[PDB]
């Protein structure tokens, strides 16, 4: 611990120093603060080179003719795809829609998203006009690194002499085209000296403050630390808006290689800025010699709905509140057919949220697939891949993925009816090889687990995939007609899209469950919620008001940890009248730090709360009124269960899992000795079955893949 | 709606 180079008195810097974890990060915080304190970090005045008195906004005549013609000198486009996460099959579908042999594709995958990177590598190895960035940054939301990514990729693309591109377009894995490639090329060939950037469209002083442009930030330890105030440089006009844009090669060359006062000082200023790509390119362009080429239109449709998108949901990543646009739904299709202004792309789309709208758009642009094409209403998304290691899972998911595989092996044994040797009996081996989410018609169907096991009849290793689906537990007790439509317990509630991102509702003893209710239209009402643990202990009780306009409600009761393992129940009443109920599972864990749990560990984790009570308030008075007697025998058995390990613990776990999950089917990836097991590639549900909408083949005569 | 993802200090 070395003292700083200057006295540090700013409250914001002190807070950051107290919260930072690495000493390298604390040192960089102190250096940045001290250099700014001496006035040596930020520029204070900048030269403006634009001859205009203000903005240009050169309009574009949006007639039907401007898009239908055939150009003699068509532009060639360089697409930069900035992607992260698990949605590789949707990214392949979108890549299919935008591909043409005359364009170029340069793909940056977040350094954290290793699964997606391996899938992207397969694409780049197939096509000569597709490349991946060798460098990979941890492009956190709102981070300064997103501008560093764009600027490095621009320098890279300019040095690739074998790629003669005319325009630069950036896209995410949640973007999609809303016009054909032919119409895009025709439009850009007509306006090839223009730049397309969209401004905020409001009070400019309010934009600066809302964006935090007058505050100093530092990106370190995958976090944006706020370090204090700063002045907007004098002599230039500051503007901003959307960081999705289209820029021509001439302007990208200026941004990259110019050494004049404007470009130099702006690259320094924006190295310490939040959401830098949302104002850097606006500010440079409007003050540069190229200011007369700006079109106040980014040719995008962004589905902003700040009533749902502004929840200050990134506080753990950045020292600021942010907003995000919503995902499109089927009712939004008509918005893509507007011709008030020219637009060629839209965002956001998410296949795990709603795939129907994606299909409607793709078929509308490029037509239906042939009759009999499989998998068009399905979606598969990988959530664990063996090369990433079991330490990238948690003790919870590792425990439950193991249990799901055993549930499949028991189904294989049961499905064969014979009086001789059972050629469908298996012994599990190793850890799961992969796990997929499975959707059909925008409805979650469960998990697909790929795993290895020994067929005991022939004593040979086989690779299988199991499909497990959760049992339906929501029950309406009303006989009479109220507003309640659904009730659910989970974690990682997404306030913008109104769903749990823990799709399987997988829970362990140290998790903090969230209760959600879904309501229909109607007058105000007040209801009672009750949480019941596996041995009929009442953990919490509270009342909630449902306003006439409320659509969803949720609450996370403060329950002391650890939770008693078993099947919990959540009940809703209306003045003591039953309304509805639902159940959820707190699973006992078989692993500790990815190793088999030990007796003292298990006893500590599976014997209920440490303080011997879920809350300070007690609800023993309600047990008789609700007919919830506590059986002294079941309590003692729960204590015996808490001390179990190994085989006894595995039987307890699988018994609970089997009561809340169903092994729907199991298939073999290769040859098998089980006579009743289908080959995975021949099923309709396996991740090995055909999925042509996301498969990439040879380039067609017209230069397309779709 | 308008553009710009910044939502203020909080
Ligand atoms: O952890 C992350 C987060 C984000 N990103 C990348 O950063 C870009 C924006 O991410 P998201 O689409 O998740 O962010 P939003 O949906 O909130 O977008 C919106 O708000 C943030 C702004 O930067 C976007 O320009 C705006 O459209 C994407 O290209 C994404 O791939 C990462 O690479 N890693
Ligand atoms: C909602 O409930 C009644 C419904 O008529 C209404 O009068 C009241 O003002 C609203 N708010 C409450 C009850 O808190
Ligand atoms: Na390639």
């Amino acid at each position: 611990d070395q003292p700083p180079k200057c006295d540090i008195s700013g409250k914001e810097a002190i807070s950051a120093l107290s919260r930072a974890k690495s000493k390298h990060c604390r040192q960089e915080i102190g250096e940045t603060y001290c250099r700014h304190k001496l006035g040596l970090l930020m520029p204070e005045k900048v030269t403006r080179f634009c001859p205009l008195e203000g903005k240009a906004n050169k309009n574009v005549q949006w007639d039907e003719d401007s898009v239908e013609y055939m150009p003699a000198n068509p532009v060639r486009i360089a697409f930069v795809l900035v992607v992260h996460g698990r949605a590789s099959r949707q990214l392949q579908r979108m890549f299919k829609a935008i591909y043409h042999k005359d364009h170029f594709y340069y793909i940056h995958v977040d350094k954290r998203s290793n699964y997606l990177h391996r899938q992207v590598l397969q694409v780049s190895r197939q096509y000569s006009n597709v490349r991946v960035t060798p460098w990979r940054m941890a492009t956190i939301w709102g981070g300064a690194s997103l501008l560093s990514t764009y600027l490095q990729s621009m320098r890279d693309l300019l040095e690739m002499t074998d790629w003669p591109w005319d325009f630069f377009i950036n896209l995410s894995a949640a973007d999609y085209p809303i016009r054909t490639n032919d119409q895009l090329v025709a439009f850009l060939s007509r306006y090839r000296d223009m730049n397309f950037l969209k401004s905020h469209g409001r009070d400019n002083a309010r934009f600066i403050r809302k964006q935090g442009l007058d505050r100093l930030f530092l990106e370190c330890d995958a976090h944006m630390w706020r370090l204090g105030d700063r002045r907007i440089p004098e002599g230039i006009a500051v503007d901003g808006g959307s960081d999705w844009f289209l820029l021509n090669r001439r302007f990208v060359e200026y941004v990259t290689f110019s050494t004049d006062d404007l470009v130099t000082k702006m690259k320094q200023f924006y190295s310490y800025t939040l959401l830098p790509a949302e104002s850097f390119f606006h500010t440079v362009l409007e003050n540069s010699p190229h200011c007369d080429t700006m079109v106040d239109n980014n040719l995008r449709i962004t589905n902003w709905n700040r009533k749902l998108g502004c929840k200050c949901q990134y506080k753990h990543i950045v020292d600021w509140c942010g907003c995000s646009p919503n995902d499109f739904k089927p009712q939004d299709f008509h918005r893509f057919q507007q011709t008030a202004r020219p637009t060629f792309f839209a965002r956001k789309f998410e296949a795990v949220v709603n795939q129907e709208i994606i299909g409607q758009l793709d078929y509308y642009l490029y037509g239906n697939y042939p009759a009999g094409t499989p998998g068009l209403r399905s979606y598969w998304e990988n959530v664990y891949d063996e090369p990433d290691g079991i330490h990238s899972l948690s003790d919870v998911t590792l425990t439950l993925y193991h249990s799901f595989a055993r549930l499949g092996l028991r189904r294989a044994e049961t499905s064969l009816h014979t009086d001789g040797e059972n050629s469908c009996r298996y012994y599990p081996m190793g850890h799961p090889a992969s796990v997929h989410l499975y959707f059909l018609a925008d409805r979650f169907q469960g998990f697909l687990i790929k795993h290895h096991a020994t067929n005991l009849a022939v004593s040979k290793l086989e690779t299988l995939e199991t499909w497990v689906m959760p049992k339906k537990v929501f029950k309406i007790a009303s006989p009479d007609f109220g507003r309640l439509q659904f009730s659910e317990v989970g974690t990682d509630w997404d306030a913008k899209e109104r769903l749990f991102r823990n799709f399987g509702g997988l829970l362990g003893p140290m998790d903090e469950p969230v209760g959600m209710q879904k309501w229909g239209k109607g007058p105000n009402v007040t209801v009672t919620v009750i949480w019941v643990d596996p041995v009929n202990v009442i953990a919490a009780t509270y009342d909630i008001l449902i306003e006439s306009t409320a659509e969803f409600t949720h609450y996370k009761p403060p329950l002391n940890l650890p939770l008693r393992p078993g099947v919990w129940t959540v009940k809703i009443l209306h003045h003591w009248v039953p309304v509805a109920e639902t159940k959820f599972l707190v699973a006992p864990l078989t692993f500790s730090n990815r190793q088999p749990i030990k007796p003292e560990e298990a006893l500590k984790l599976h014997n209920g709360p440490l303080r011997n009570a879920y809350m300070e308030q007690s609800f023993q008075s309600l047990n008789p009124v609700l007919s919830l007697p506590i059986n002294p025998a079941q309590v003692e058995q729960a204590r015996r269960n808490a001390a179990s390990t190994g085989t006894a613990l595995e039987g307890w776990l699988d018994s609970l899992v089997g009561g809340m999950w169903t092994a729907m089917d199991i298939c073999a990836t290769g040859p098998t000795a089980c006579p009743v097991m289908q080959t995975c590639s021949q099923t309709a549900w396996s991740s090995f079955s055909p999925d042509p909408k996301s498969e990439l083949g040879a380039v067609k005569p017209d230069g397309r893949l779709r | 709606e308008e553009e710009g993802a910044g939502g203020g200090q909080g």
